[PDB]
DNA sequence: TGGAGAATCCCGGTGCCGAGGCCGCTCAATTGGTCGTAGACAGCTCTAGCACCGCTTAAACGCACGTACGCGCTGTCCCCCGCGTTTTAACCGCCAAGGGGATTACTCCCTAGTCTCCAGGCACGTGTCAGATATATACATCCTGT
DNA sequence: ACAGGATGTATATATCTGACACGTGCCTGGAGACTAGGGAGTAATCCCCTTGGCGGTTAAAACGCGGGGGACAGCGCGTACGTGCGTTTAAGCGGTGCTAGAGCTGTCTACGACCAATTGAGCGGCCTCGGCACCGGGATTCTCCA
């Protein structure tokens, strides 16, 4: 009801997810307060490589951010990434 | 008509190698024997990985080697891993890896 | 096909076609097509082999053979139209002589692409011939509490003489003339004749609930299948049919359904169906998808598309429609029509003006005419009247200044931007906002922030806190959210939910507008007898508003959405044609116009009127019966010299 | 005009010299046009700096020798420089 | 009814979820956050449909690399739950939070 | 017998900034080391950088994308408005 | 002959920077107007580290710039210690640095 | 005589070598002891006597930035003292023992 | 007489915790951390050789022990290069 | 205390879509000279590094002790797993535009390349001064008793 | 709890002292001019791919409730490690000597840049048949309560 615009995005991640996450890397039991810890870890993850891939795009003199440049982006920080084109 | 790589007996292409070092500025002079070097070194550890999954794929009997299979064949092997630590694999998930304390009633 | 034969069409094109014509044909450049004619005369396809672009100054397939490669692949396909509309041509005819078998009148002419037969008052006054194969009477598996109207006996026996012919039919008549009641009484004659099913229904979901009120209401003989629920639930719908324990003459389904689960797609292959009926079959309309093979995999004796669009100048339309009527076409591999179908429209090229491509759209409307049954309105004729309303000082104090806000001073000055955007500030431009907002202003000006401009909203903040309406912190964003809203909105959530009742009623200013005012003579054209009206809204706010300008005069009890698209409507529909407690029942254009209801509601009143030819008679139709006992009549609202009006048709004509 | 280089007929090639009796998904392939990119980028990254600390213009087998070394680990890289020693032989007396 | 041990579910969504290989988290609240961030950073950017299809296993492969981690001082600390405190070890120790 | 390095530029600066501060050789080799880290890692991503959009040239721009995603954003504030300030004296000669 | 830094204002050796980038291989072509951007965030971050360093010897009350200076002000710093990381220092040790559970019960 | 409390001297020895900065291992045994690995790697090597010490400065950096660690995983075990697990858990979060 | 392994003394890493601030160590730390210290040191001076194996010295310079522990990640300054 | 009951592995079957082969093709690997210089080597040196070797003393080594912390046990309850009902919002498909992407043609200017020049910067040589260090010296802080 | 001795710590001055700082010759590296020529602007194009909208599903979140189990907490207890003394020992200082060898100049040369034409290997595309996903049926198996 146009209550979000753009706002409570960080929310999207919602509860049921982080705790289907946990599974797969394996934690057997969290605790209640995880999740709003963990989307402040998640998003200044992405704080970092959404803030590199456009500065590649913002020097690419374009606005579409393309597929490599995420992959040079974590580069940068150490992360390779394979599967998409390098 | 014959290739350098069929002069080296070998898969992985030599030329484009040599032309690859041209122009990615890694020197200025290559020599010759050098991208013949490096065709080998790929070949060799190209198949070590690609040797590793298709022993994997065929444990669950898809002849498609998915990169499922593929990411679990370079984390098994130790010496692998250390050369792919900060590498992930698309849809790569991750080993089968519980703890012991996690599991149930001893 | 003649390969020797194809290479002479190609030397007669090249030598004759210009410049427009042979880039419409085969997608390339203006440049490129110019200079292939530029060294043309061309006396062999060698003397265009050796066409090829220069390479360049000093400051990979050449012209030729690329050229000539494509318009050879262009006379191929362009002899397959041929050997399709020829073939087109043959059981085109032995319906005409079906038609003319009966003795009947044909007032449509083979270039329309259809055929209209309207009535048979010579066959009411001399009788029907001995040869004839026309049945003047409704079939008595049919409900006989509803009457079947003369046109409306044709077109089920103009399904049934298709029937017979082994054909895929177009019962393509305009929509509200009862195209779903003529395919439940051609289900009804179907069952005169004992062939009881199984015949499939494909019909959206804004269409599923029409059919499964007028399957009880028409023909309540007639064996339903409904073929929707959760997965698991139609597996169990598949258990039910694969152990046939009830036979059904009638399967019902939506697009959606029928082709994006396998299940499915092997359920209705297996279910071999009589009657396939296509209910706005605009997959039909694009050949080159996956969901046009989805409609035409599964099995039917006799397809029938249920649509109110003519037969249009697009050969990707016209194509697509000539496999569907041709039987063991479907059949064939059609492989040289995707080369036809695959040059997508460009700024420089289009396939359907070319100009041997015109002079086969013309070719297969020709033949495709008697597969096609389109009557209209004024030729089964709901008196029209176009009332157009006085003007009030309300709506045009907000109209008048509406040359201010919508004139916005940057098209006929220049803003600064970072490139030379041309053509961008035109592109942002003809946005379709203002022009429905000129549409609204027309329409009822309450919609409008004309009541509850800033500062009532700030009111209702602090007095919708003082509520379960208590957040963390949203004194300014409920406010907010409350500030775009309109103003019978913001009356509506202080009305239906009492938080805030200071400023719920504004003295009724729904009371105040011209179409209300004239709907004040509509409401006097309902108190000197039972006119139970039709009263259609384009708007939901609009029904918003309409539902409480009932709030004041004569009471409100059903507001007739378009909503109501999950399953069928009785209880809106049936308790109706009484007095004063159950009169007005509010239309919209959001319902479902495939269908109709009882013609005794004759004042058929349109508050909005339309755009485009895709609702401009659907709204207008649903008490159009030959057999009405009383005076019908068609109404729709337009003011004084709004572009509500502009949109109604009144330029200029074309003398040719 | 569209043209783009990979390595994939290679890597299926090197796939049918091991394993006739095995498929690789287009995804998976990928992969290894993107992992043998990777390594070919660090090795020649290693180069660079190593004919820039002797101060050499040239990179000759040994440099590469030197850096398969450094870079993989012990036993992968001890069957490695076999792997190249012995190729560069077949390319020695061929021409 | 019949209700399980508790921990025993969870457990079989380790055994579940390892060996599996689909992606964790939904693509549309995935999406909307990352552009979201973008205006923030520079605006009107847009994004190849691959793209953050690659961004999402970069985080979820990260998010992955930390909680595999994080379960790893959570046993230390003879417990089998992770606390806040936990995760706040992990990127201290891997050159976050130093 | 010839060695090149920083260490009359670092002191320069040095008396610059602080003009009443000594300095050991001990900490100008600590300057002279980490000029060339940031020397080094900053020319091996304006190669990259060219080397993704296969340009053949290193100009100024490219340089300004590196110390935007190479040093962190208040660092790469200031330096942004640095050398952009030094190129315009540059330009008017 | 107007030397190139002082045409541009600085310090650092324009020219010194302009020969390394020639023959660093990071191009086969440079631009004249890349290494002046260059020198001036060389002359930047020399001097921030530096500005900070000689804060630091002012509180140790000396005037000579010591390796301890140098990584007390370096890890003092936030935004300049996540660049220098994982980077190391000579002679410098550690921050002094008491943990909460350290002091005695 | 008099003994000072247990812990105490040992916190005097925290403020005195953090605020200190000479190197903590003597030079000749961490001398003979790189000798040893060099001749079981390559033999017939000898060794700048500047060379040693960047390799000590190289080690002794990597063990206040292991012990600085390992110190924190004891603390979150609600510990003071470290144990041959808490610097296990130190290089398998690192990146050594994963 | 004594190991080399054994040269890095048990006073030595009590006095090096105390840099990095640990109050009370077990004694089994010593037995751990010479394991730790020796792991470091066969990456390094695996690596430290193989450059003066690639100039063909006979000796080890300084110079080459930063371009070894440049490529381990572990980079260090105040030696040159 | 085995028996029920949810999840599982096995499999017949469908089928589908996509990896995979055939073919054209194209441009770029290969061949072939030809130039020149970058590296290989031969030689030398001097220097830096190895090794003796004796002195010495700080620090390692060893040891009691005690005490605290660590590990364990019990307890407690608070919290989160587990399922069920609701609902929502994601997924999905389509249908749009449409503006950003990639390409080409075209020029240009700017930057490699060469030469000359000439001083900016370097190796080395002095010197003095900060600074390291004794040492009184007063002063802070932890230790334990009354 | 406060006193206070004991212990530790900065102050402050005094005296080396070598390391930093300037200074001076010198040269080679860098600045200026000039020119090719090509790498990049750029503006046009066009086609694709993105995205925004809508609908319609439904798996999926989400809310709640319960219960029981893991976390904290307190206790105890005992161990192994701080802490100081005394003793050993070797690290380091500072000489001594030697010598490989690291680094340097010098000389050819041999290998690789270069451009040209060569010519086929690969790559884009298009089929097509079969691995694989489903899927439902079917036997097996673990897991909870006796």
């Amino acid at each position: 009801r146009h209550r979000k615009v753009l706002r409570d995005n960080i929310q999207g991640i919602t509860k049921p997810a982080i705790r289907r996450l946990a599974r797969r890397g394996g934690v057997k039991r969290i605790s209640g307060l995880i999740y709003e810890e963990t989307r402040g870890v998640l998003k200044v993850f992405l704080e970092n490589v959404i803030r590199d891939a456009v500065t590649y795009t913002e020097h690419a003199k374009r606005k579409t951010v393309t597929a490599m440049d995420v992959v040079y982006a974590l580069k940068r920080q150490g992360r390779t990434l394979y599967g998409f084109g390098g | 008509a014959k290739s350098r790589s069929n002069r080296a007996g070998l898969q992985f292409p030599v030329g484009r190698i040599h032309r690859l070092l041209r122009k990615g500025n890694y020197a200025e002079r290559v020599g010759a024997g050098a991208p013949v070097y490096l065709a080998a070194v790929m070949e060799y550890l190209a198949a070590e990985v690609l040797e590793l999954a298709g022993n994997a794929a065929r444990d669950n009997k898809k002849t498609r080697i998915i990169p499922r299979h593929l990411q679990l064949a370079i984390r098994n092997d130790e010496e692998l891993n250390k050369l792919l630590s900060g590498v992930t694999i698309a849809q790569g998930g991750v080993l089968p890896n519980i703890q012991a304390v996690l599991l149930p009633k001893k | 096909i003649d390969t020797a034969a194809l290479k002479e069409e190609v030397l007669k094109y090249m030598n004759r076609c210009s410049t427009q014509d042979l880039a419409d044909m085969t997608g390339c450049t203006l440049a490129e097509a110019e200079f292939m004619v530029a060294k043309r005369p061309f006396p062999d396809l060698e003397s265009a082999l050796v066409v090829k672009q220069p390479r360049p100054v000093i400051p990979k397939t050449p012209l030729g053979p690329r050229l000539v490669g494509i318009c050879m692949e262009i006379m191929r396909g362009y002899f397959v139209v041929d050997a399709l509309i020829r073939q087109c041509e043959q059981l085109g005819g032995k319906i005409q002589r079906g038609i003319e078998a009966w003795g009947l009148s044909n007032t449509a002419t083979s270039d329309e692409g259809e055929t209209s037969l309207v009535n048979f008052d010579q066959m009411k006054s001399f009788g029907t011939p001995a040869n004839s194969s026309f049945i003047t009477t409704p079939p008595a598996s049919f409900s006989p509490d509803i009457k079947l109207q003369d046109y409306q006996i044709i077109g089920i026996n103009w399904l049934y003489l298709l029937y017979e012919l082994k054909l895929a039919g177009i019962l393509a008549d305009e929509m509200g003339l009862g195209k779903t009641c003529q395919t439940i009484a051609f289900f009804s004659l179907l069952m005169d004749k004992n062939i009881n099913g199984p015949h499939l229904v494909i019909a959206p979901a804004s269409t599923m609930e029409n059919w499964l009120r007028e399957f009880a209401k028409f023909c309540p003989k007639l064996k339903i299948e409904l073929y929707y629920g959760s997965q698991v639930e139609r597996e169990e719908i598949r258990e039910r049919i694969n152990s046939n324990k009830d036979s059904y003459n009638v399967m019902l389904t939506t697009y959606r359904l029928a082709a994006t689960s396998k299940a499915d797609r092997l359920f209705l292959r297996n279910q071999k169906f009589n009657v396939c009926v296509y209910d706005e079959g605009h997959y039909l309309k694009n050949r080159a998808s996956e969901r046009y093979r989805h409609l035409m995999s599964i099995p039917a004796d006799f397809r029938v598309l249920l649509t109110g669009t003519p037969l249009q100048n697009n050969l990707k339309e016209l194509i697509s429609l000539l496999a569907f009527i041709l039987p063991h076409v479907f059949d064939y591999g059609l492989k040289s029509l995707d080369v036809i179908f695959t040059m997508k429209k460009s700024p420089e090229s289009d396939f359907e003006r070319a100009l041997l491509s015109e002079q086969r759209v013309s070719r297969a409307k020709m033949m495709m005419a008697p597969f096609v049954l389109r009557r209209k309105k004024s030729q089964v004729l709901k008196t029209r009247i176009i009332e157009f309303c006085e003007f009030s000082e309300e709506e045009r104090r907000r109209y008048d200044d509406f040359a201010s806000k919508q004139s916005v001073n940057s098209l006929l000055v220049m803003k600064t931007n970072l490139d030379t955007n041309a053509n961008l500030a035109k592109k942002k431009s003809t946005a379709g906002f203002v022009l429905v907002q000129l549409r609204k202003l027309a329409d009822h000006p309450m919609l409008f922030r004309i009541h509850y401009k800033d500062d009532i909203l700030r009111q209702m903040a602090k007095a919708i806190m003082n509520e379960p309406q208590y957040k963390k912190a949203n004194e300014l964003y409920i406010f907010e959210d409350m500030q775009y809203m309109s103003d019978i909105e913001l009356h509506n959530l202080c009305c239906k939910f009492p938080s805030i009742n200071s400023f719920q009623l504004k003295d009724e200013p729904w009371m105040d507008a011209t179409k209300v005012r004239k709907l004040k003579k509509l409401l006097t054209n309902a108190v000197e007898n039972g006119d139970r009206v039709v009263l259609f809204s384009q708007f939901t706010q609009v029904l918003d508003i309409l539902q409480l300008v009932m709030k004041s005069l004569n009471l409100k009890f059903l507001r007739f959405d378009g909503s109501t698209q999950v399953d069928f409507r009785q209880d809106l529909i049936d308790q109706f044609y009484a007095d004063e407690s159950i009169n007005v029942f509010l239309l919209s254009t959001k319902a479902g116009g495939f269908g109709i209801n009882l013609a005794c509601a004759n004042m058929v009143i349109l508050y909005d009127v339309s755009f485009n030819p895709f609702d401009d008679l659907q709204a207008e139709d649903r008490a159009h019966r030959v057999g009405q006992k009383k005076e019908v009549t068609v109404y729709k609202f337009v003011v004084k010299d709004t572009i509500e009006e502009h949109i109604q048709r009144l330029a200029n004509a074309k003398i040719a | 005009r569209k043209r783009k280089e990979s390595y994939a007929i290679y890597i299926y090639k090197v796939l049918k010299q091991v394993h006739p009796d095995t498929g690789i998904s287009s995804k998976a392939m990928s992969i290894m046009n993107s992992f043998v990119n990777d390594i070919f980028e660090r090795i020649a990254a290693e180069a660079s700096r190593l004919a820039h600390y002797n101060k050499r213009s040239t990179i000759t087998s040994r440099e590469i020798q030197t850096a398969v070394r450094l870079l993989l680990p012990g036993e992968l890289a001890k069957h490695a420089v076999s792997e190249g020693t012995k190729a560069v032989t077949k390319y020695t007396s061929s021409k | 009814p019949h209700r399980y041990r508790p921990g025993t579910v969870a457990l079989r969504e380790i055994r579940r979820y390892q060996k599996s290989t689909e992606l964790l988290i939904r693509k549309l609240p995935f999406q909307r956050l990352v552009r979201e961030i973008a205006q923030d950073f520079k605006t009107d950017l847009r994004f190849q449909s691959s793209a953050v299809m690659a961004l999402q296993e970069a985080s979820e492969a990260y998010l992955v690399g930390l909680f595999e981690d994080t379960n790893l001082c959570a046993i230390h600390a003879k417990r089998v739950t992770i606390m806040p405190k936990d995760i706040q070890l992990a990127r201290r120790i891997r050159g976050e939070r130093a």
